[PDB]
């Protein structure tokens, strides 16, 4: 059997449960849409490609509706149309791969009325961010509690994955399919509490972020997206405007200039 | 109504008047180096120091910008100039730069990066 779970407005619904007549037959996803810009030079062969990108793709679910009678069929059609088509994006996933969800917008569908009470349909969802993601962030206990398989191994059972650190040098594991970069409108939060002048070095990616003022243990430095904040106040003028990105796999982090440092990484994994 | 917020130097002008309000406002902006912003019918005149206010918002590549263009022109790149002051009363009786009590040649330091690029002489007779 199969089902489709939709998280919207803070509530999780099952497609086969909200509408008893509806039953999901099959679930599939489109391939990543690699978009590329090519430039041609006269007198030379081939093309020069620009930076590649990933266009929004399509998550499809073919299903059927078996109503009790004609009024039930029309009522179910109206209910499905009302429920599916909201004005804001919502998350979806399936029981086959429960550990990964897609933030989608509904696509137009058409009911293929076969009989007076039976109608087949194929619900398509536009994943407009170009990637899938885990059901929660790194600090979310739900993320490592349902399932996550990578290279034939389950990440929900690994005990060496930590995202809150107290030392000055450590390693952070990004289990996503590609590098996490705030400049790409990805979600990445780094919360730090220490004493002194902080300086964070990502040796794996060779990145650096420095704050040019003294810090106290009761002052929390939070780097969210492209903005650093101290006690929820933008202090970008006193930094080097550094951006910290997490590469695939293990990233080695070194903290210098402070003591008694507590640092936490909160970000969702990115899957292609 | 008008309000002034800033410090501006003194400018010497000839026969001020005989113009509409907008012409005089533009003259003030061009001469005193002010910036005009209007709250409906109330015109505030700032200077460069008091006009711009620093903000933490930033423009980042690949984050919130799509196309960035820079137009650079060096047709008027000049690092040297010669200027003449007023004219002496015995201008016809005198020869050369002696016709003016004030003759000066200004050379910008940027010549060290561009060499001598002297422009056509400008004359101020006041």
């Amino acid at each position: 059997m199969s089902d489709l779970f939709l998280e919207l407005n803070g509530k999780v619904h099952s497609l086969s449960e909200t509408f008893p007549g509806l039953s999901v037959q099959e679930v599939s996803r489109q391939s990543p849409q690699l978009s590329m810009e090519t430039a041609e030079i006269a007198g030379t062969d081939g093309v020069i490609p620009g930076m590649t990108q990933f266009k929004p793709f399509i998550f499809s679910a073919k299903c059927n509706l078996q109503a009790l009678d004609i009024p039930d069929y029309h009522l179910a059609v109206r209910e499905i149309y009302e429920f599916l088509f909201q004005r804001d994006s919502y998350y979806i996933w399936s029981d086959q791969m429960p550990g990964i969800r897609y933030e989608v917008h509904p696509k137009p569908v058409d009911f293929s009325r076969e009989s007076d009470r039976v109608g087949l349909l194929t619900i398509e969802f536009d994943v407009f961010k170009g990637y899938a993601e885990s059901r929660g962030t790194s600090l979310d206990p739900m993320t490592f509690e349902v399932d996550l398989w990578q290279m034939g191994m389950n990440l929900s059972n690994r005990d060496d994955l930590f995202y809150v650190f107290r030392e000055n040098t450590f390693r952070v594991y990004n289990a996503g399919s590609d590098r996490v970069n705030p400049l790409m409108r990805h979600e990445l939060d780094i919360a730090m509490t220490a004493n002194g002048t902080p300086t964070i070095h990502n040796l794996t990616t060779g990145e650096s972020f420095e704050y040019r003022k003294e810090l106290q243990k009761t002052d929390v430095l939070l780097l969210n997206n492209i903005y650093p904040l101290v006690n929820n106040r933008r202090v970008g003028k006193d930094t080097n405007h550094g951006i910290i990105t997490l590469e695939k796999g293990w990233n080695d982090f070194e903290i210098k200039g402070v003591t008694d440092v507590t640092i936490a990484f909160n970000f969702p994994f990115i899957y292609r | 109504s008008y309000e002034i917020q800033g410090s501006f130097p003194l400018v010497e002008l000839e026969d001020l008047g005989n113009k509409n309000g907008l012409e005089l406002v533009n003259l003030c902006l061009e001469e005193f180096g002010a910036i005009l912003f209007a709250d409906n019918k109330k015109l505030y005149f700032y200077d460069e120091k008091s006009w711009y206010v620093r903000t933490e918002k930033q423009f980042r590549y690949l984050y919130n910008t799509e196309e960035v263009s820079v137009d650079t022109n060096t047709d008027n790149l000049k690092t040297e100039i010669k200027c003449y002051g007023k004219q002496k009363e015995n201008a016809d009786k005198l020869t050369g730069d002696n016709k003016y009590m004030a003759v000066v040649t200004y050379t910008s330091p940027n010549e060290a990066i561009y060499g001598k690029r002297m422009a056509n002489a400008k004359s101020d007779d006041k």
